């Protein structure tokens, strides 16, 4: 929090927060279904799923490979990106949306493609 | 053509007569009758189909004639046989209670019940 | 077909076939069979490589099977152990990563200069599980570039070959691969792997978007299917493949899927070969060929 | 998915404020002092109540308070370092009045 | 261990299925009882029906609601309180009484002032006119239930025994029926009680029915999920398994490689 | 009294001559405690 | 065997007992020997061992020896070392079940279970 | 009886109770205690073996129960180590299945050449964590021709003897059993392996068959509880069993099983010691015996 | 049922099946709860964890590790005091009010502490 801020530091905090919650309910999720999960918890799932699927970030030499063209994205739009999902700003379109894309912004585009 | 029925079960939901106890005093059913809405009244209730006649004690309930000749009685539960005196070692005791007092309406209730226990 | 490990019964059965297929004009089997001795089996594959390199080194494009490296590694165990060095990791001797990265890396395309020379290696790994953390795979997988998984639970149903997408990769694989089946078949495999993840909550909660991808998806599963020992011409699958990246194939039901690619070859050969040997010669699609296939795939699917 | 009772929510609300209170930032040494307070406030439900979110702001807050007023009362902590009789029940007023606000 | 904690857990997985096929088994046994008394009930209702039609009836706006008091029952308690929610959409002040711990706790949440009143105790036994009844009672009592000109129950009707879809019905006022374009055909007393009897009469046998549509969707639900959880816990049976197996085989790799050591040595 | 709570008192006591079923007794007996909720808040669980 | 395929012309039919018996067999001689054992206690030579049982059985062209060999999977595990060399050198599995037994079926024969390289 | 490992306290106890049940008068004691040298300990097994071989040889019949022959392994592993001869699994010796089977071979009834004679035999295995897998178990279990599983849980669960008579199996098993004692056992088995199958059931809202199940399984459970060191005449076995296959057990509640059973013995000796004494000399239940025996039970049952 | 005689046995054996009854239905308990699971046992499960921390007694020398001080009830007596919960004698007594004291008397005692 003394290095990239604590800012950074808060946002990474329920980064780690939300995604040990989604590992610790995997079991749960298997043996039973996604509804079977309480609704507060539910949410949570919900969020880091988006979570997982937002990571994703094309990359310019796997851009090749993959054919999705490369994104790099700033550090300074990280954070901002990141922020805003934790504030489930943008938490409301699909995780296919949120699925090998670069920013927030670039997610927000990629929802009116999707829906198209 | 009668439809006679309980949640628990249904009775007969063809029937020539039907005898029943209601707030109008009591109504028997026979053929085609004017389609009325009756209260049942906590009731002993005779169904004639035929000459055969089978005979049910019933807890009240509604009675109504439909336009189309379809007598639906619909009551919480019942035959009379089955009805049938330590019943009546609890009505007694539902003459104390009336004594202390919902459980006014209550034991008021099992006087009514004395009553039909009575006619039986 | 370098063929270690192996009933000498089963190669020759092998041989037979490749006789019954008259494959043997253009084809070597090298042979290092369970009955051969195991320091035989040790150096039967780098034996085999040499007489590559003559045919790689007349700057010709050539091709190597070494089935199965598993049973070369067991080889070297027991050569290894018999020779007391102390035993590595799964008893297969610590200089194993050498051992396969000695045989592999031996294989390639050489450069112009060195000329037009070619060795393409597919090294066939069994594993027994699909034990893909186990140590003699994972070796493998980190000398290689791609990878080619291959589901028994597909296999049984009757996905022969099963292709488990999600564990198969191919890492320059891409730009080596014609135009023609480059833009046919642009982006199938991303939209294969998005019906994998439709198909994982489809089995939670469904809805009409995912469906309708579920609905194409399974219906391209259908026709991936292929019946073994039958193969097929490359003009002859720019077509099939036209169609169900077009969507031809929520056009046709799941059930006729297969008898839609034979029907469809069919009528494209009878109705217009010429479309086939243009996207077979100019090896792309150009506005005109890609339009005449359109046409033409609109027209097959209608009939 | 079992269908928890208010009894076991008792505990539940209890103890998870308890677990907010335990949390110190690496490098973050405290004084065993204004360690005694904040335990205090816990065991004795004080922070029960209070809103999950904002427990880290309260323990900031209720040890700026302790210096503000009851600066006497952590002295003593130090020089005796058992709680007394006087000792509890100031603590008690104390964290009462730091519930709300 | 690797070994030892592979093996606890597959253990835990395997009572796990064993539980979970108990369960799909007793909830069989238990949803042929649901269905018979369906049958009864929703035969009981028809007759009262048949009054409501002949007479077209056409139904502040109250809601009322019901679902299973413990969970396992399989998605009836979220898919109606979803349901509520959209019907609350519909209607911005409605006051909402929930019979079911379920649908209470979802609802609760979404508006913590249309909760006015709420049962706990019904679910746990299978649908009983006395349990209706008394609710009813209560919902005349505390509630005024004449007074609202509307009302309008939840339920969950078990649209196929491997379905639920959750449900409403209106359920007819005493304003209304007085009012009714036929009320003349039926005849009775100018001295009746006939609207202040009829409208409470049906609204416990209404009641009761609703009940029993919903009870016997919460035990085929149960069902179908229970089958399904079976399915699931014998995926991740198969998968310690095969953890389990290869793990057993590396412990003896492992002490094999010390002994080797110590015959070098 | 509502009429028909009336009714359903009637009924309880007419399953009282005894020869009956359990599942009779079973539903005559109730088996609750209403919950009234204020307006969130909620006075006491009274037994139904 | 192969003096009656070999040198009569025979067709034979050679079974073989537990063979998990032969390969824990050649495991001890093994370790009697001295050499390291391997990955699940098995000989070096396991594999080699078990090829020349396995590829001296053989259709010939003057007869043809077959062999039925009984598998025992040590320790109900398919996954160990010793079950997968047999599988290797087994072309047909005959899968006996009791289950089937107990269905009244003789052959015990289990169908589903039996499965065999040589359907084609 | 074969003390291999046992503590000279555990010999004593052992020789004591011997005597109390009055059966020195047959008993023979090896004993290798606990502190006894491994070569004794290694060669306890063997040494008793040969006594056996005296009675055996006569044409006698003996009884030889080796226990544990799990403590004779460890015995024989720290010699074979000490003695630096090559190791083996678990570090036991590699010969260690060769010394198992060469010992346990000997056991044998023999040939009608050489007289009937015998020299049964009952090895004792000791499970270290339940592990069947563990390389002395599984060994002997292989060497065996049937095995009886004692498990812990119904020890604790009162079932005394514990034997989960599941994972016992007998190879020669039935064919060497009392003639009348099968004849009364064939319903037993299969309402056992009913009860199992029906065990889950039970933690419920029942079903009519399984709660019948149930109802016989747990009176079955109850009656097949012994206490320890009390052995039941065979004459006496075949009653109980048959009283239970006529399923008149069921109405006697699982309490007053344990009366019932004493009381049907001392009724059965009152009444039809006629019964008792046909059983124990005839040997082979007749139509005759059975129906008399049903009705004796029937009577018995209704007190 | 010799050494100790057949009271003692009965008596410990009665609390051996108590027990082995409850952590068999611990898992039933886990997944299926208070449902389809006897009122019998109910009662049973509750007596088990009586019984659990009946068993439950302080140590004189852990006065220093607790400081409640340890109870040397006499054998006969704790056979006694056993045998009456299994009968159920004491089924109005907390199952805290076992908790970390000695003999019956003691429980009693507690019993009536906690109900102050």
């Amino acid at each position: 929090a003394a290095v990239v801020g604590q800012e950074h530091y808060d946002v990474a905090s329920k980064v780690q927060e939300t995604l040990q919650t989604y590992k610790s309910l995997q079991d749960i999720i298997a043996i039973l279904g996604m509804d079977e999960l309480s609704e507060q918890d539910k949410l949570t799932v919900e969020r880091a799923r988006k979570i997982q699927r937002f990571l994703s970030q094309p990359f310019a030499v796997a851009e090749v490979f993959t054919g999705i063209p490369g994104k790099l994205v700033r550090l300074k739009d990280t954070v901002a990106s990141f922020k805003a999902v934790l504030e489930g700003k943008y938490d409301n379109i699909p995780e296919h949306a949120f699925y090998m894309v670069g920013g927030i912004e670039d997610v927000v585009a990629k929802a009116e493609k999707l829906a198209a | 053509k009668l439809q006679f029925a309980l949640p628990h079960e249904t009775l007969y939901s063809e029937v020539t007569q039907v005898n029943l106890p209601a707030k109008s005093g009591r109504i028997g059913v026979l053929a085609n009758h004017v389609p009325t809405v009756e209260q049942l009244l906590p009731g002993v209730v005779e169904v004639m189909e035929g000459s055969n006649s089978k005979k049910f004690f019933i807890s009240g309930g509604f009675a109504t004639v439909q336009p189309d000749s379809q007598l639906c009685v619909t009551a919480i539960e019942a035959p009379l046989e089955s009805f049938s005196e330590n019943i009546k070692n609890l009505l007694a005791e539902a003459k104390k209670n009336v004594s202390s007092s919902r459980e006014a309406a209550e034991a008021a209730i099992q006087v009514e019940v004395l009553e039909n226990l009575q006619s039986v | 077909y370098v063929a270690v490990g192996q009933k000498r019964s089963t190669v020759a059965q092998l041989v037979q076939t490749l006789e019954q297929h008259d494959a043997m004009k253009y084809s070597i089997i090298v042979a290092a069979t369970a009955s051969e001795a195991a320091p035989l089996q040790y150096l039967a594959p780098f034996t085999a490589a040499s007489i590559g390199e003559w045919f790689r080194d007349n700057g010709k494009h050539a091709l190597i099977v070494y089935d199965d490296l598993s049973k070369q590694a067991v080889a070297y165990r027991q050569l290894s152990l018999l020779l007391r060095r102390p035993p590595g990791r799964e008893a297969y001797p610590g200089d194993v990563f050498y051992l396969h990265s000695r045989l592999l890396e031996r294989a390639a395309k050489l450069s112009e200069k060195e000329g037009s020379g070619s060795l393409t290696a597919l090294p066939v790994i069994e594993t027994q599980g699909g034990d893909v953390s186990a140590y003699i795979p994972t070796n493998v997988i980190s000398i290689t570039d791609g990878q080619i998984f291959l589901e028994a639970e597909l296999f049984y149903k009757g996905i022969r070959p099963a292709i488990n997408v999600g564990l198969s990769v191919s890492r320059v694989g891409s730009a080596a691969q014609v135009k023609a089946l480059k833009q046919v078949a642009g982006s199938l495999k991303l939209f294969l792997a998005q019906y994998r993840e439709v198909a994982a909550f489809a089995q939670s909660d469904l809805d009409a978007s995912t469906k309708q991808t579920l609905v194409r998806g399974e219906r391209l599963t259908q026709l991936l299917k292929q019946n073994q020992y039958s193969p097929l011409a490359t003009e002859e699958q720019v077509p099939l493949i036209y169609a169900g990246v077009n969507g031809h194939l929520d056009g046709i039901e799941l059930s006729r899927i297969g008898e839609f690619e034979s029907s469809f070859l069919s009528y494209l050969k009878s109705n217009h070969n010429e479309l086939l040997t243009e996207i077979r010669e100019k090896g792309e699609l150009s506005k005109e060929l890609l339009a005449s296939l359109k046409s033409a795939t609109e027209s097959f699917v209608a009939t | 998915g079992s269908d928890l009772d208010a009894s076991t929510k008792q505990t539940l609300v209890r103890g998870e404020r308890l677990t907010q209170l335990l949390k110190q930032n690496q490098y973050s040494p405290l004084a065993t002092e204004e360690q005694v307070p904040l335990i205090y406030a816990g065991v004795n439900g004080h922070l029960d109540g209070i809103e999950l979110s904002r427990i880290g702001e309260f323990e900031s807050s209720f040890l700026s308070y302790l210096k503000s007023n009851h600066n006497e009362l952590l002295t003593e902590i130090r020089e005796k370092g058992e709680l007394s009789k006087e000792l509890l029940a100031s603590l008690k007023s104390a964290t009462e009045s730091f519930v709300a606000t | 261990a690797t070994l030892k904690e592979v093996e606890m857990r597959l253990k835990s997985i395997k009572n796990i299925e064993k539980i979970t096929k108990t369960m799909k088994i007793v909830a069989s046994t238990r949803l042929s009882k649901a269905e018979k008394a369906k049958i009864s009930a929703k035969k009981m209702d028809e007759a009262e029906q048949l009054f409501y039609k002949n007479a077209e009836t056409k139904n502040k706006e109250l809601i009322v609601a019901i679902t299973s008091d413990k969970g396992l029952c399989g998605s009836i308690h979220s898919q109606l309180a979803k349901a509520v929610r959209r019907h609350l959409n519909d209607q911005p002040n409605a006051d909402i009484v929930t019979i079911g711990d379920k649908i209470k706790m979802q609802l609760l949440r979404t508006h913590p002032n249309n909760i006015k009143l709420s049962i706990n105790g019904i679910g746990k036994d299978a649908p009983t006119f006395q349990e209706s009844a008394l609710i009813a009672d209560k919902l005349l009592s505390v509630m005024k239930a004449g007074t609202y000109p509307k009302i309008s129950i939840f339920y969950n009707d078990p649209v196929s025994s491997l379905s639920f879809e959750p449900s409403e019905k209106p359920i007819f006022n005493a304003k209304t029926i007085e009012q009714s374009p036929s009320f003349g055909k039926f005849e009775i007393d100018t001295d009746a009680n006939v609207p202040r009897d009829l409208f409470e009469y049906t609204l416990a046998n209404q009641m009761l029915t609703a009940m029993a549509q919903g009870y016997a969707a919460e035990i085929s639900a149960r069902r179908n999920a229970m089958d399904n959880a079976s399915k699931n816990a014998g995926d991740m049976i198969n998968r310690y398994s095969i953890l389990y197996n290869r793990t057993r085989q590396a412990v003896i790799t492992n002490e094999l490689v010390d002994i080797i050591t110590g015959a070098s040595s | 009294i509502s009429y028909a709570a009336y009714l359903n008192v009637a009924a309880q006591a007419i399953r009282s001559t005894e020869l009956q079923t359990a599942s009779v007794l079973n539903r005559s007996q109730t088996d609750a405690f209403y919950t009234q909720y204020k307006n969130a808040s909620e006075p006491t669980p009274i037994t139904k | 065997a192969e003096y009656f395929r070999d040198e009569e012309g025979q067709d034979v039919l050679l079974f073989i007992d537990n063979i998990f018996r032969f390969t824990q067999a050649g495991s001890e001689v093994s370790a009697l020997l001295g050499r390291i054992p391997s990955a699940v206690g098995y000989q070096p030579t396991l594999a080699t061992d078990m090829g020349l049982l396995q590829e001296r059985i053989t259709t010939t062209k003057k007869g043809s020896v077959t062999s039925v060999q009984a598998v025992y999977v040590p320790a109900d595990d398919l996954t160990d070392p010793a079950p997968a060399t047999t599988f290797a050198h087994l072309d047909a599995t005959t899968v006996l079940s009791r289950g089937i037994s107990e269905l009244g079926i003789y052959p015990a024969v289990d169908p589903l279970d039996s499965k065999s390289r040589l359907l084609d």
